[PDB]
């Protein structure tokens, strides 16, 4: 039930350049119940990364989470140019959950 | 593989009911797996909905949503089966069945398989 | 070990044979196929 604040709103930056962005909660704080998702247009959403901590499979390297705190932040070092799509935040500490609002990179 | 697979897209008319399943490929519901159900409007964000443990048979649903969704879960068939009951204009959206890779008690906290939903739409 | 073997407290002077010689598994493995397609068994017996 943490609203979840996706920062920065828009991006406009030149492929293979470092990316980082962030997620903010107001509700009970937790660290390893986050969990970053990517959806493409037409497609279901892809998970990232999971517990902050840990990746999925097949995963590459480029994504990095971080964060110790409330905040909820992840690192692409490298934009090749089929990453453009939306990302959410997801924690699964909290009572019947809610998604964020997604933040959307552009060319 | 391990793979999820999902009805097609279905239209419905106001005052009628719909019931909803997502199977899969080599994937069963087994005892401790689990799916959420997640759905998705035109350019909106996403809205959890419910989900359930097929083991224990505990559920969870949204306080908006506790009125006319029901989910169940068939072990033997390994099937999940949504009824939605008069389904609005505001209904008509893409819904996804997630779990994760969960085999003798052995799965991450995040949801690899992924659906590739159903658009319900109700005139 | 010869003692045991002999069924006696003493032993004579000479060559006795004992228990073999032999070396334990360490690990196990097993290779079954892989395919995973669930047989239609359901098919058979529910048919109408
Ligand atoms: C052989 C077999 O699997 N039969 C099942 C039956 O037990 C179950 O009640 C039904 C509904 O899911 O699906 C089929």
């Amino acid at each position: 039930e943490i609203v979840l604040t996706q920062s920065p709103g828009t991006l406009s930056l030149s492929p293979g350049d470092r990316a980082t962005l962030s997620c903010r909660a107001s509700q009970s704080v937790r660290i390893s119940y986050l969990a970053w998702y990517q959806q493409k247009p037409g497609q279901a959403p892809r998970l990232l990364i999971s517990g902050s901590s840990s990746r999925a499979t097949g995963i590459p390297d480029r994504f990095s989470a971080s964060g110790s705190g409330t905040d909820f932040t992840l690192t692409i070092s490298r934009l090749e140019p089929e990453d453009f799509a939306v990302y959410y935040c997801q924690q699964y500490a909290n009572s019947p959950w809610t998604f964020g609002q997604g933040t959307k990179v552009e060319v | 593989q391990m793979q999820l697979v999902q009805s097609g897209p279905e239209v419905k008319k106001p005052g009628t009911s719909v019931k909803v399943s997502c199977k899969a490929s080599g994937f069963t519901f087994t005892d401790v797996s689990s799916l959420q159900w997640v759905r998705q409007a035109r350019g909106q964000r996403l809205e959890w909905i419910g989900w359930t443990v097929v083991g224990t048979g505990n559920t969870n649903y949204a306080p908006r949503f506790q009125e006319r969704v029901t989910i169940t879960t068939d072990k033997s068939t390994s099937t999940a089966y949504m009824e939605l009951s008069s389904l609005r204009s505001e209904d008509t959206a893409v819904y996804y069945c997630a779990a994760p890779f969960c085999s003798e008690t052995s799965c991450s906290d995040g949801f690899d398989l992924w659906g590739q939903g159903t658009k319900v739409t109700v005139s | 070990e010869t003692k045991c073997t002999l069924k006696s407290f003493t032993v004579e002077k000479g060559i006795y044979q004992t228990s073999n010689f032999r070396v334990q598994p360490t690990e196990s493995i097993v290779r079954f196929p892989n395919i995973t397609n669930l047989c239609p068994f359901d098919e058979v017996f529910n048919a109408t």
